[PDB]
RNA sequence: GCCGGGUGAUUAGCCAGGCUUAAAUUUAUUGUCCGGUUUAG
């Protein structure tokens, strides 16, 4: 998220160093019209319409009743099979966790997302706090993300670790801010209480894409809103 | 006594020194350095006149602070090629890292360690240490002093704090076939029995907890391989058949360079350049001088040496 | 010298200082206060840019008085809302330290494209102190972020906190701002259908509403039962005996206490009653204010704006009240006015409690500073009414900066050509 | 907590004159009542209320106690795999403790299988065993259940 | 079998095309102006 004098080390095509040569040419050139048909920003953009977004590991340690535990996802279909009381429902929790963090980047820079609750950390004894990592790969790109958080009662902090998830932001708006019509990841969630909307506003006139992105989860006004759309 | 030997070093007057004593901890700079992708870092360097007191100061307790062999940091006499060759002959290894090693020590720990070695030491003297290698950010009634890092005496303290964790821990890792080593704030595992490494993450954790009480282990930086993957250790590669190597990019990089010097289209900062990392790779492989020679020739290699 | 300076000394003092009586006493305190006392409150200049329709626009305000006169698309009222915002941060401040106040809504910033954020900035000049402040809001997945810069207000805020902290009875600014509402809302004098007044409760909003007409009412049956009291001059012993019967309650709920949210609830509000009867008391000592001076007053500037009425009586005739007004020889409560005779009712009896409440101590409350923000000065008025509101409004409050929209030449004539502003296409 | 309230004073003792003690409290609330209305009114009702229970007077074989334990036990039928549902007071508040292996867990931090099962069972005891006060084993009565 | 890693050697040489070899689902080469290590003057 920053602009510097290029190092070179050995050659590649990674999207990294295209964000960042674009970056470096952006500190000369002024005038919009040359910016808007360099081959920088074409080299951007066609580097970015072929990945495929997919999450690749998560790892639980100490969270509600799992204790430690790393998993795989593959990346068209994953299907987990268990009994009652056997924490099926925590991983969804911890995913969209750490997904909610990547939604509230994308709207704005340097936005808070979703912590633990104090309730969530497992009732042990010889427990400290609680943690959740994961790891995102776009091609060839890896970014990381942990979040955690300590058992109240305690006198030693730990903090977490955004540097990546806010520079994988930072590409999608820049991208946004010089394509008239660019496209955007999909996050959601459909947890137990949809049922609740079973068929149980000032005239809105302006359709956005940035309308879908208030909440993770889908909930209660949701079917009304897609009634007034259609 | 110690003040009395900084004094009569330095030639240093009563209330000179009480003024310094007092004005040491802020005499810090602060900046920003650029990244290898994207990002910034931050540094913060003391002056010139603390720093060559604070190098006279570590040069009175070296031959007295007792630190582990199996640190191979800011150590006389080695390096990284000692530090990859205790794990050049095994197949599977597994790598941790710390959360925010140099600011979780700090004068509290730091003491409790001084008295635990038999070593008494005046109060003035416990007064002049605390106020002379640490340093204190925020207001001035932060009251709080971390080590920091650039300066010339955190890197030796750092080995002397994690004493008792190397040695708890190797004893350990012996007795189960398991090589273990560190550098800075890196752990590394390496054995060759299968289904073994999977249990030492609850045992570091536990030593952890009992020994440094304060530190913790970062969860998103561990990574386990094997012979069918990528392995280095610190930036060297280890062949499959178990020999060091920098990897074919820059042998074939820096070959690309030498032709281009033949036909003289170099410049005088690469020249410069390809010559520092010859002589790294040299160090590193030796035999990498003899190959350049068996293609180019011994007079162009010799000329190219003997330019500038 | 600067209240800058009289601000760092006082700030050593108290640090250093630890004698409540000896910091009440104290030389800087008594120059904090007179330098503070005299000093025009007065908005010099404001810029506006992106916001709703406007693209960009810098303009002026006169000391007194600004007649912002010329029809144009953007619309006025956008003006005068721009500087209810900026407003609005300073009294959060004031009332307590770091809080927030009103942000710009994402949906009011431009929708051409060429725009990515908006801004709105003004500076405040008091003598010779200058603060200025800016509020900022970018565009939803904008590149970059900009965020309001709160310095100055803030430092503003700081010393009229310190001393309502310090020195008691102090006289805080008054903002105010009449929309086009105020005809419905004044207009419910049909039916429409708290004992210690405070001075933070007009301190709560910025725009007329429904409910203040019905404080007003209260306010006034309050003002009439304690100076008809006063006037009747209770016996000393008795007001003593009602303090000994305050005790008896205390006892009494000490009682309860030694045997419920509604009693304790009820307990604290009795508390809190005894509390603000012993304050009555120890002001009453220093034979305290004139109660049928400012009853007298507040009638007497309503009446000073309808000359044909004769007089004005509460006549309570028991129940609760019935206030009746006397046009010519027959009598007429305030249901059964006519509708532009009723704003001007509201509006005066608006103003003359805000001062009243927000000014104490001061002999002649009626002389306060503050800004004033009121939109169609010409509704429901008369040729004859039309040529003289500005002289009595510029007449009965001559310390009161004013910034009113025109629609009528009548109105125009009457003012300067050094305060009326033309806006143009 | 109304059960357990009497289970403890009743069937434990632990109250000594309880009947005389409950009267007094009624005495107390109309003196300070004397030296909100409706609410003090209302708390002299329910002490009245509580200075009845000698006017009850049972102490059978159905007493609060039994009740307590046939609830509990009826309840833990349908989960075999905890072993002791408890109610703890702390924190001038009540909460519900259960027993899941070696962990105590809250009511919050349930699943969504073992809440309903919680809520339909319980619901089921409650309603005969409040609309039938006179049976010896009060789960005898006679109706007619409809489940979806 | 397939895929993914190691790299001595070739080429107006960070290309390109050849010959070997390795395996539980299991690396993604990092911070200078301080510290120790290599080279040189
Ligand atoms: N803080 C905690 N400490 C210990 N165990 C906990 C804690 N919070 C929850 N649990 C355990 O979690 C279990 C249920 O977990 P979870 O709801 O994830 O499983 P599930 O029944 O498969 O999910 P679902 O029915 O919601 O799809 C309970 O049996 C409980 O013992």
């Amino acid at each position: 998220m920053w602009s510097h004098p290029q190092f070179e080390k050995i050659n590649k095509m990674n999207l990294e160093t295209c964000y960042v040569d674009f970056l470096e040419l952006e500190s000369h050139v002024i005038n919009e019209d040359y910016l808007k048909e360099s081959v920088e920003l074409q080299k951007l953009i066609s580097t970015l319409n072929e990945s495929k977004f997919h999450l690749n590991k998560i790892g639980i340690h100490d969270f509600k009743r799992i204790r430690e535990l790393q998993i795989s996802l593959e990346d068209d279909l994953t299907v987990f099979v268990g009994d009652n009381g056997f924490g099926k429902s925590t991983i969804l929790d911890a995913i969209a966790i750490v997904l909610s963090w990547l939604r509230s980047n994308i709207e704005k820079e340097s936005k808070p997302g979703t912590y633990i609750k104090s309730h969530e950390v497992n009732n042990s004894v010889d427990v400290e706090y609680a943690s959740i990592d994961a790891n995102i790969k776009l091609k060839d790109f890896n970014t990381s993300i942990l979040i955690t958080k300590a058992k109240e009662g305690a006198y030693y902090s730990r903090n977490n670790e955004l540097l990546g998830v806010k520079k994988l932001a930072s590409i999608y708006r820049l991208v946004n801010k010089y394509v008239d019509n660019a496209s955007l990841p999909l996050m959601a969630y459909y947890s137990i209480a949809r049922s609740y909307i079973g068929g149980g506003a000032k005239t809105k006139t302006v359709w956005s894409k940035f309308d879908v992105y208030d909440e993770i989860e889908f909930d209660r006004n949701d079917f009304t809103d897609f009634f007034q759309w259609l | 006594q110690l003040t009395s030997k900084i004094i009569s070093k330095f030639n240093y007057n009563r209330l000179a020194f009480q003024l310094l004593l007092n004005e040491a901890p802020k005499k810090y700079k602060v900046y920003y350095i650029p990244k290898r992708g994207a990002g910034f870092r931050v540094i913060a360097q003391p002056t010139k006149e603390l720093k060559n007191v604070q190098r006279f100061i570590v040069s009175l307790l070296q031959p007295k602070l007792p630190v582990h062999h199996k640190a191979m940091a800011y150590e006389y006499k080695k390096s990284i090629k000692d530090n990859a060759l205790l794990h050049k002959d095994n197949n599977y290894i597994l790598k941790m890292d710390f959360q925010n090693f140099f600011n979780k020590i700090k004068p509290d720990i730091f003491f409790s360690k001084l008295e635990n070695t038999g070593l008494k030491l005046d109060s003035f003297d416990e007064n002049t240490l605390r106020n002379l290698l640490f340093w204190r950010p925020g207001k001035k009634r932060s009251t709080t002093l971390i080590l920091s890092v650039g300066a010339p005496s955190s890197p030796f303290i750092s080995n002397f704090v994690m004493y008792d964790f190397d040695k708890s821990l190797d004893d350990w890792c012996r007795n189960n076939g398991i090589t273990y080593s560190r550098y800075a704030d890196d752990i590394t595992f390496s054995t060759n029995i299968k289904d073994i490494l999977c249990r030492v993450p609850k045992v570091v954790k536990k030593m952890l907890s009992l020994h440094v009480p304060g530190l913790s282990i970062n969860e998103s930086k561990t990574i386990f391989t094997s012979m069918a993957h990528n392995r280095h250790v610190t930036g060297v590669t280890l062949t499959p058949q178990g020999n060091l190597s920098i990897g074919r990019d820059r042998k074939r990089m820096l070959f690309a360079k030498i032709h281009k010097y033949s036909l003289g289209l170099l410049s005088s900062e690469e020249i410069n350049k390809t010559k520092g990392m010859i002589a790294f790779a040299n160090y590193l492989e030796g035999d990498f001088l003899l190959r350049l020679q068996k293609k180019y020739g011994c007079e162009l290699i010799t000329k190219f040496l003997m330019e500038g | 010298m600067n209240l800058e300076t009289c601000y760092v000394d006082f700030l050593e003092l108290e640090s250093h200082v630890i004698n409540e009586d000896y910091l009440k006493e104290s030389v800087e305190l008594q120059k904090l206060i007179s330098t503070l006392n005299e000093s025009k409150f007065h908005l010099n200049k404001i810029g506006i840019h992106d916001f709703k329709r406007i693209r960009e626009l810098q303009i002026s305000l006169e000391d007194d008085l600004t007649v912002f006169v010329g029809d144009n698309g953007f619309g006025k009222s956008t003006i005068l809302d721009a500087i209810a915002i900026v407003l609005s941060w300073l009294r959060s401040n004031i009332e307590k330290e770091s809080k927030p106040g009103t942000y710009i809504k994402s949906h009011e910033v431009n929708n051409s494209v060429d725009v990515e954020y908006a801004s709105i900035d003004a500076n405040i000049k008091l003598k010779d102190f200058n603060t200025s402040i800016l509020i900022t809001k970018a565009k939803e997945g904008a590149y970059y972020s900009r965020n309001n810069e709160l310095l100055g207000v803030k430092k503003l805020a700081s010393i009229y906190r310190l001393v309502n902290k310090y020195v008691d009875n102090a006289s805080l600014p008054l903002m105010a701002y009449y929309s086009i509402a105020r005809s419905y809302i004044g207009g419910g004098v049909d039916r429409k259908r708290k004992t210690v007044w405070s001075k933070f409760d007009v301190y709560d909003e910025i725009e007329f509403d429904r409910n203040d007409f019905t404080d007003f009412f209260q306010w006034l049956v309050f003002l009439h039962n304690r100076a008809s009291q006063e006037k009747l001059s209770e016996s000393q012993t008795t007001i003593n005996a009602l303090f000994s019967d305050i005790q008896s309650l205390k006892a009494t709920l000490t009682q309860l206490s030694a045997i419920d949210s509604t009693v304790i609830k009820g307990l604290e509000l009795s508390l809190k009653e005894k509390l603000n009867y012993m304050k009555s008391l120890q002001s009453g000592e220093h034979k305290f204010n004139n109660a049928v001076s400012l009853y007298d007053s507040v009638i007497n500037t309503i009446l000073k704006f309808l000359p044909e009425f004769q007089w004005i009586k509460l006549v309570y005739g028991d129940d609760d009240y019935k206030i009746i007004l006397k046009k010519g020889e027959v009598e007429l409560d305030i249901q059964q006015l006519s509708q532009g005779e009723k704003t001007i009712f509201t509006l005066v009896g608006d103003l003359a409690r805000r001062l009243i409440l927000l000014n104490p101590n001061l002999s002649n409350p009626l002389l306060g500073y503050g800004i004033v923000l009121i939109d169609e000065i010409d509704l429901h008025l008369h040729p004859q009414w039309q040529q003289t509101i500005i002289e009595r409004l510029t007449s009965t409050f001559p310390n009161v900066q004013f910034v009113i929209t025109t629609h009528s030449p009548q109105v125009l004539s009457t003012v300067s050509s050094r305060s009326v502003r033309i806006l143009q296409e």
